[PDB]
RNA sequence: CCGAGGGUAGGGCCCGUGACUGGGGCGAAGUCGUAACAAGGUAGCUGUACCGGAAGGUGCGGCUGGAU
RNA sequence: UGGGAGAGGGUGGUGGAAUUCCCGGAGUAGCGGUGAAAUGCGCAGAUACCGGGAGGAACGCCGAUGGCGAAGGCAGCCACCUGGUCCACCCGUGACGCUGAGGCGCGAAAGCGUGGGGAGCAAACCGGAUUAGAUACCCGGGUAGUCCACGCCCUAAACG
RNA sequence: CGAUGUCGGCUCGUCGCAUCCUGGGGCUGAAGAAGGUCCCAAGGGUUGGGCUGUUCGCCCAUUAAAGCGGCACGCGAGCUG
RNA sequence: GAAUGCCGGCAUGAGUAACGAUAAAGAGGGUGAGAAUCCCUCUCGCCGUAAGCCCAAGGGUUCCUACGCAAUGGUCGUCAGCGUAGGGUUAGGCGGGACCUAAGGUGAAGCCGAAAGGCGUAGCCGAAGGGCAGCCGGUUAAUAUUCCGGCCCUUCCCGCAGGUGCGAUGGGGGGACGCUCUAGGCUAGGGGGACCGGAGCCAUGGACGAGCCCGGCCAGAAGCGCAGGGUGGGAGGUAGGCAAAUCCGCCUCCCAACAAGCUCUGCGUGGUGGGGAAGCCCGGGUGACAACCCCCCGAAGCCAGGGAGCCAAGAAAAGCCUCUAAGCACAACCUGCGGGAACCCGUACCGCAAACCGACACAGGUGGGCGGGUGCAAGAGCACUCAGGCGCGCGGGAGAACCCUCGCCAAGGAACUCUGCAAGUUGGCCCCGUAACUUCGGGAGAAGGGGUGCUCCCUGGGGUGAUGAGCCCCGGGGAGCCGCAGUGAACAGGCUCUGGCGACUGUUUACCAAAAACACAGCUCUCUGCGAACUCGUAAGAGGAGGUAUAGGGAGCGACGCUUGCCCGGUGCCGGAAGGUCAAGGGGAGGGGUGCAAGCCCCGAACCGAAGCCCCGGUGAACGGCGGCCGUAACUAUAACGGUCCUAAGGUAGCGAAAUUCCUUGUCGGGUAAGUUCCGACCUGCACGAAAAGCGUAACGACCGGAGCGCUGUCUCGGCGAGGGACCCGGUGAAAUUGAACUGGCCGUGAAGAUGCGGCCUACCCGUGGCAGGACGAAAAGACCCCGUGGAGCUUUACUGCAGCC
RNA sequence: GAGCUAGCCCUGGCCAGGGUGAAGCUGGGGUGAGACCCAGUGGAGGCCCGAACCGGUGGGGGAUGCAAACCCCUCGGAUGA
């Protein structure tokens, strides 16, 4: 049947993104605490 | 007149429709018409703030003339009288020798081809427009401004009219649609006449697909719920009420008075209303 | 081929009969009230409507086949 | 052809009396009701009186024993639209008449549908009396309905 | 109770005997035929339907007879539900 | 040494289950160390509204080639979507950007919030919508509307010529719109041809034929032709389109009017450029100087912004055109022509799937377009087939039980069973024919029947064309032929009678309930006068509504028919300028502490003093409630009738052993041979009853009950047959579980159900197919139940707060 | 976190074929005029049958599955909520 992952390069990026993260709060906190913990990828790749 | 149907589906039965006969244009002033904003009865938060809406057919908004004292003196003539989705009258076109053209909501009887106009020297005549000072006592008038030059307010649905019944300073008594009392400020402009399409109450909708054309999604039933949702919610099997009918917000709703108590238009309220 | 009739299926009319049920007629001496005949003790009757153990009552309109 | 009388019909308007309710004044110990009462209403200011407003329904005197209509029925007053009818003249048609099974239409009140209206009245209903009882008569309340429009019902002591 | 699946039916049997039938007996208020009652006897047999989830029971038509109980109210790692 | 402990390693089950659709395979040749599995050929089967083709998303080198085979591939592997390496994606015209706006998002102005932040007009962003210029063929191992060839076109810059009051974010026009049905003319696509081209072919009894087989086109500028869309012309006035305006709007006059004209599309033609089969011979070459013609069918596509009808009344903005403002009129714009200029990103490949989403090369999920032919009434249905693509990545045997899917069955025919569950039956079309009841529509495909192939003959009407032939489409009559059977295969209702429930079409517990539940038109009550009520938010602000009482919120009831009685004492709600109680505050009789004193400081009675509660009324389609004992009639029985107690008032109409009735399988009647169910009745209704509506009701229902007919393997009662498994052989090879085990029966004993204790009995060692009685077999630290001063959801006249409201 | 699912918003797309035959309109009859009747035309509908598509009624299979909801047969809607 029609499962969960429903991929969508721009509903990625627009939802998990860099500019979407930035113009908040709380997804500014979640930018600071992926460095702090050294990911390699801050935000989910997606291709465009 | 309403026009039933023959019985040749389960819903054509009761189903009754409009017969539109007062019609004489079958689509709108590209001028006048504007895009209509469905909200589905969601805020600006995008919460259902009243329940059940949505879905309904797309319809554009016709630009209707509230006003009226916008042009004292120019007569205009009635060009068409046209069908109008987000109001129960129906609206005519006015031509005025201005060269402009404007909608009004369309009066009991106005034909097209007349002339109206609107002053405090109009005649007492239906389709004109006057302040309510200048129209004699006893006259059957529609579209009545609230207060003077913040638009017309009051009686506006079809086959609605307020009646001037007497005056006192600054101020006339109408009776409103609902049959209060109310007392309204001489300088408010008013329509001689009933508005039209009387017959529109007694139109039967038919069939429950016919409600949700019109954007009128299912309603559900406090009693069909649970206790998490609804006052009346729960019970093994069916259940009465077992407290004083509720609304969903926990308030009671058969009698409970919620006008606002020191509300300062109370000075001008006269009689509460009938029925 | 037609064909007595036999068969299958579906209708129409009539008759008999049926748990139970509806009022009807009749029946020397049952129970309840007293509606009508006198102004019958609320004049009567009437079409209709609602109501009441029951006769009846009441409303609306009509008749005199009503009294004084 | 020329005249007349009429609540004959239909539509639109509109006038005053009265009841009710609301407002303001003035005023105080009862009012109402009955066979007698009680219920009811009234010092939270009623009844009675004055001024004001809203609303519905019915039209006093004229009015008659009268008039009109085929019957049912029709009564303030104005206008429009319309029917029947009588009289005068002796002008026209030339038996074109009478009745009328079926048909069709009209048809008081009550009742019914869909809207509106709702003062007064009032089935049902409630209360107070009366009474052995009183699902009545009498009293105090009161909903349909009575009113309007449209559509049904088609009854009668629809009787001379 | 860190689980012993819990009615009935179907299927499949098996056992007890306080025996429904069949076999053998005594007593009889046993004339004969047919019964009654007790004794011995478990080898075999002990039907088909209507009703109800039913066990049971009632009923229809037969029968030599249409037995009563146990087996975790025998049997869900056999089925049904 | 134990924690259903933690991490790891390795066992057991076991050479066991399985190896992923039953569409299917066989052989020859090749390659190679090795071949059922790679390559080639021939034969066979499968898909063909797909299992073929083309886009979009998503995936990201998976594409092509060479070299490989450890691992990946459910077996094998020489093969591969795998390993290594090299190569491969080309655009002014295709898609997106340098264009426009939609919801929404963001947001100079502004508003709001402890901070973080929430809003917000214009503006900006935002597309699969608008707008905008490329078609056909060739070419590569791999790209192609991109490269090449042919024929076309767009914008920007500059210049020339002609023309013109030129000039815009501003004004206006246009853009610009629904649903159903649909005209004419075309086009795509298709069928046929005795005509045209073509390598051939003559078999096996016949045919050298009007024989068989193959193919008979695609693109194209101007022009022309056909068919359509769009569009009135002139003048005078003018106060409106937030400046102006010659534009648009409005008014008048003249003219034009199914038109024509002007303009814009489609189709045809068209200079020209391409393509071109079977068969044969090694993707190629030949055919071939290939031919490229005629008739018919014909779109849902095109002309298109077409036409008609209807109600539920059907985006925006730019491009575009027109008007004018600042300006500027050596300018500028328009038209024609010429030269120059034209950027960024995508382009491979998969794409109903082995490359996407499902941990897998997973019988599942995935949006748009094309989807040929014949026959069956039609069709995207069904069968078979084209083009094209496949035989589903373990096989070979055997022919047990048993299981699955499938075929048949003597006699019987629901006797099966909770239930005809399941499976039969019926089945398309044409014709005849069709009942109660009904809201007059329906019920209705009611039921029930007849017909159905092929040949010959005569004949009716339509379409194309020409009026004819030809082709094509609907028919009618007559005479015959064959079979068991003519919708001969495939796809394609079993019917009826009668209750309960719900009016109906709809909706629901994704994944155990589709229902009688929810919804529904309709009915009623109630709130709301507009800065509405109500809702969301601390607010601002939104929704309500760019609505206005024929409207909007809340609640119950649920089409429709006939109806909806009595109780206002309690609770709720509504009304009530009195009285009672009532907080802060006002008041300040009278008290108190301190000081030598002026003073300072504290307590405090009467009294004035909201809402709320008390109190007085109203109110049921508001919460709700609607009795008991005793007596009585000229047979008996039973009480129309009376007595008395209590209540706020004592259940009305209708209905009733009911989706409700305990006793109960009530009693009677019907149906049956027999009926705890069913249907009709009765009424001592444990414990119906009137909008948590009462009683009905045509039509409807994958709802639930009862009956009959038809027909059956459901059954008496089982038999046989088919294929896929199970079994045997080669290949690959799991799992839950497992204290260790050398693991028998009885009768006992034992913590009360013993392979393991006692006493007897029986028993050589080890397996394989089978069956399920036991190992209180496995699975899941029982959901029931209890316990815990454990938790959570829900309720209220429990407690105490808080929002909100007063 | 609404790439699953629920509702609404904006913008696009899809629904083979066949059957029934509402209003209206035309003609005819009828009438004082009407209502109305008949025929033809017409093409309405939460209309009928049935693919795609959307569902998931009954049964069987599956149950360490092809699948953590699938497969076969049958069945509901299919111009509309
Ligand atoms: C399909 C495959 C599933 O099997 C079933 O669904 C069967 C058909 C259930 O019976 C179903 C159906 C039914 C009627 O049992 C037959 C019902 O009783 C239970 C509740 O569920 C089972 C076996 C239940 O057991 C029963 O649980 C009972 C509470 C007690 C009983 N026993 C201890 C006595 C025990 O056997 C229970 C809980 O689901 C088993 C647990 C371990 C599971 O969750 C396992 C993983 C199952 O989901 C399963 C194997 O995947
Ligand atoms: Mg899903
Ligand atoms: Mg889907
Ligand atoms: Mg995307
Ligand atoms: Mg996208
Ligand atoms: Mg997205
Ligand atoms: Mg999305
Ligand atoms: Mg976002
Ligand atoms: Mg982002
Ligand atoms: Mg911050
Ligand atoms: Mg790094
Ligand atoms: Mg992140
Ligand atoms: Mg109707
Ligand atoms: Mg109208
Ligand atoms: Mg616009
Ligand atoms: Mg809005
Ligand atoms: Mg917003
Ligand atoms: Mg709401
Ligand atoms: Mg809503
Ligand atoms: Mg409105
Ligand atoms: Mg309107
Ligand atoms: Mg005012
Ligand atoms: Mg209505
Ligand atoms: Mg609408
Ligand atoms: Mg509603
Ligand atoms: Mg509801
Ligand atoms: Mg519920
Ligand atoms: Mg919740
Ligand atoms: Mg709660
Ligand atoms: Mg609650
Ligand atoms: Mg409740
Ligand atoms: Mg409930
Ligand atoms: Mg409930
Ligand atoms: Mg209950
Ligand atoms: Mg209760
Ligand atoms: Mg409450
Ligand atoms: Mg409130
Ligand atoms: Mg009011
Ligand atoms: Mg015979
Ligand atoms: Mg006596
Ligand atoms: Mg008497
Ligand atoms: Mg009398
Ligand atoms: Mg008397
Ligand atoms: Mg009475
Ligand atoms: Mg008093
Ligand atoms: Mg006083
Ligand atoms: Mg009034
Ligand atoms: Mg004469
Ligand atoms: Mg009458
Ligand atoms: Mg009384
Ligand atoms: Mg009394
Ligand atoms: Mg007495
Ligand atoms: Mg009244
Ligand atoms: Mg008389
Ligand atoms: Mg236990
Ligand atoms: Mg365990
Ligand atoms: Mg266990
Ligand atoms: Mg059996
Ligand atoms: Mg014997
Ligand atoms: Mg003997
Ligand atoms: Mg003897
Ligand atoms: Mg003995
Ligand atoms: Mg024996
Ligand atoms: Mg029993
Ligand atoms: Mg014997
Ligand atoms: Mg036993
Ligand atoms: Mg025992
Ligand atoms: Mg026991
Ligand atoms: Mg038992
Ligand atoms: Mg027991
Ligand atoms: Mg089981
Ligand atoms: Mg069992
Ligand atoms: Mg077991
Ligand atoms: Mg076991
Ligand atoms: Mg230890
Ligand atoms: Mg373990
Ligand atoms: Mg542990
Ligand atoms: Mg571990
Ligand atoms: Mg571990
Ligand atoms: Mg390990
Ligand atoms: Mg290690
Ligand atoms: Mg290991
Ligand atoms: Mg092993
Ligand atoms: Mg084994
Ligand atoms: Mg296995
Ligand atoms: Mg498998
Ligand atoms: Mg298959
Ligand atoms: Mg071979
Ligand atoms: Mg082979
Ligand atoms: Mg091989
Ligand atoms: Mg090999
Ligand atoms: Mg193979
Ligand atoms: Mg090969
Ligand atoms: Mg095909
Ligand atoms: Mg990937
Ligand atoms: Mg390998
Ligand atoms: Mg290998
Ligand atoms: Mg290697
Ligand atoms: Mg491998
Ligand atoms: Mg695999
Ligand atoms: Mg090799
Ligand atoms: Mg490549
Ligand atoms: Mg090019
Ligand atoms: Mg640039
Ligand atoms: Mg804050
Ligand atoms: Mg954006
Ligand atoms: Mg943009
Ligand atoms: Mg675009
Ligand atoms: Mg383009
Ligand atoms: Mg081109
Ligand atoms: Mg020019
Ligand atoms: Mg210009
Ligand atoms: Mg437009
Ligand atoms: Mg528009
Ligand atoms: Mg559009
Ligand atoms: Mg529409
Ligand atoms: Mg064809
Ligand atoms: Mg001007
Ligand atoms: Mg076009
Ligand atoms: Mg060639
Ligand atoms: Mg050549
Ligand atoms: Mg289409
Ligand atoms: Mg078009
Ligand atoms: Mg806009
Ligand atoms: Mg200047
Ligand atoms: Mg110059
Ligand atoms: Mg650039
Ligand atoms: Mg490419
Ligand atoms: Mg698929
Ligand atoms: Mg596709
Ligand atoms: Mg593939
Ligand atoms: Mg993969
Ligand atoms: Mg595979
Ligand atoms: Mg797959
Ligand atoms: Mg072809
Ligand atoms: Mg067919
Ligand atoms: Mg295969
Ligand atoms: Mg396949
Ligand atoms: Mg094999
Ligand atoms: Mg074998
Ligand atoms: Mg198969
Ligand atoms: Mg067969
Ligand atoms: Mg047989
Ligand atoms: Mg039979
Ligand atoms: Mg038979
Ligand atoms: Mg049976
Ligand atoms: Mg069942
Ligand atoms: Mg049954
Ligand atoms: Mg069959
Ligand atoms: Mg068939
Ligand atoms: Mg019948
Ligand atoms: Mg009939
Ligand atoms: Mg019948
Ligand atoms: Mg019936
Ligand atoms: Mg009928
Ligand atoms: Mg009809
Ligand atoms: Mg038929
Ligand atoms: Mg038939
Ligand atoms: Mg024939
Ligand atoms: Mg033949
Ligand atoms: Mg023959
Ligand atoms: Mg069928
Ligand atoms: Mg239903
Ligand atoms: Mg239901
Ligand atoms: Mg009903
Ligand atoms: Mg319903
Ligand atoms: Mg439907
Ligand atoms: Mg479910
Ligand atoms: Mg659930
Ligand atoms: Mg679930
Ligand atoms: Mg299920
Ligand atoms: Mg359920
Ligand atoms: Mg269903
Ligand atoms: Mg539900
Ligand atoms: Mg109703
Ligand atoms: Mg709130
Ligand atoms: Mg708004
Ligand atoms: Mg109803
Ligand atoms: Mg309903
Ligand atoms: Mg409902
Ligand atoms: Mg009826
Ligand atoms: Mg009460
Ligand atoms: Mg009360
Ligand atoms: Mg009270
Ligand atoms: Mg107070
Ligand atoms: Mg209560
Ligand atoms: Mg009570
Ligand atoms: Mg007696
Ligand atoms: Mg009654
Ligand atoms: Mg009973
Ligand atoms: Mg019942
Ligand atoms: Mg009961
Ligand atoms: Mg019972
Ligand atoms: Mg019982
Ligand atoms: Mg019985
Ligand atoms: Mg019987
Ligand atoms: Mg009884
Ligand atoms: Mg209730
Ligand atoms: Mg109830
Ligand atoms: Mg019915
Ligand atoms: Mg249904
Ligand atoms: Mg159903
Ligand atoms: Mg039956
Ligand atoms: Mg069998
Ligand atoms: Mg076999
Ligand atoms: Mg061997
Ligand atoms: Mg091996
Ligand atoms: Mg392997
Ligand atoms: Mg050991
Ligand atoms: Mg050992
Ligand atoms: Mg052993
Ligand atoms: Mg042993
Ligand atoms: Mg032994
Ligand atoms: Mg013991
Ligand atoms: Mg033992
Ligand atoms: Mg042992
Ligand atoms: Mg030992
Ligand atoms: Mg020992
Ligand atoms: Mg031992
Ligand atoms: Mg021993
Ligand atoms: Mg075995
Ligand atoms: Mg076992
Ligand atoms: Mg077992
Ligand atoms: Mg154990
Ligand atoms: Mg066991
Ligand atoms: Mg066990
Ligand atoms: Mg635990
Ligand atoms: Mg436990
Ligand atoms: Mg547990
Ligand atoms: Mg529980
Ligand atoms: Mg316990
Ligand atoms: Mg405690
Ligand atoms: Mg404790
Ligand atoms: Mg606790
Ligand atoms: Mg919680
Ligand atoms: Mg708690
Ligand atoms: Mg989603
Ligand atoms: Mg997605
Ligand atoms: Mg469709
Ligand atoms: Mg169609
Ligand atoms: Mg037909
Ligand atoms: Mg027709
Ligand atoms: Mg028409
Ligand atoms: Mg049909
Ligand atoms: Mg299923
Ligand atoms: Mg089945
Ligand atoms: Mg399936
Ligand atoms: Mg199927
Ligand atoms: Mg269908
Ligand atoms: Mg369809």
């Amino acid at each position: 049947m029609k499962r969960t992952w429903q991929p969508n390069r721009r509903k990625r990026a627009k939802t998990h993104g860099f500019r979407a993260r930035m113009r908040t709060p709380g997804g500014r906190k979640v930018l600071k605490r992926r460095r702090q913990k050294g990911r390699w990828r801050l935000t989910p790749a997606v291709r465009k | 007149a309403v026009k039933k149907f023959k019985p040749y589906t389960p819903s054509r039965r009761f189903m009754t429709v409009a017969d539109f006969s007062e019609i004489t244009k079958t689509e709108p002033e590209k001028s006048l018409v504007k895009p209509l904003k469905k909200t589905g009865g969601r805020n600006n938060q995008g919460r259902i703030t009243v329940r059940f809406r949505g879905g309904g057919h797309k319809r554009l908004y016709r630009i209707i003339d509230f006003k009226r004292w916008d042009k004292v003196g120019i007569p205009a003539k009635v060009a068409a009288i046209e069908y109008d989705p987000n109001r129960s009258a129906r609206i005519a076109l006015l031509h005025y020798v201005d060269g402009e053209k404007r909608y009004i909501i369309a009066p009991d009887g106005l034909q097209v081809g007349q002339q109206v106009v609107a002053g405090p020297d109009a005649p007492i005549q239906v389709g004109n427009a006057l302040p309510l000072r200048f129209i004699p006592v006893g006259t059957v008038v529609h579209a009545v401004e609230l207060e003077p030059k913040k638009g017309a307010k009051l009686a506006r649905a079809a086959g609605t009219s307020a009646q001037i019944q007497g005056r006192e300073g600054d101020y006339v008594i109408l009776r409103l649609p609902s049959g209060e009392l109310r007392k309204v400020h001489g300088e408010c402009y008013a329509t001689v006449g009933a508005v039209g399409n009387a017959d529109h109450k007694n139109i039967v909708l038919g069939k429950a697909g016919r409600s949700r054309w019109l954007g009128r999604r299912p309603h559900v039933r406090g009693a069909a719920m649970n206790p998490v949702d609804h006052p009346h919610g729960g019970g093994e099997g069916r259940a009465p009420r077992g407290r004083p009918p509720a609304s969903p917000w926990g308030w009671q709703t058969k009698g409970l008075k919620t006008r606002k108590r020191r509300k300062p238009s109370s000075r001008f309220i006269i009689a509460r209303r009938k029925k």
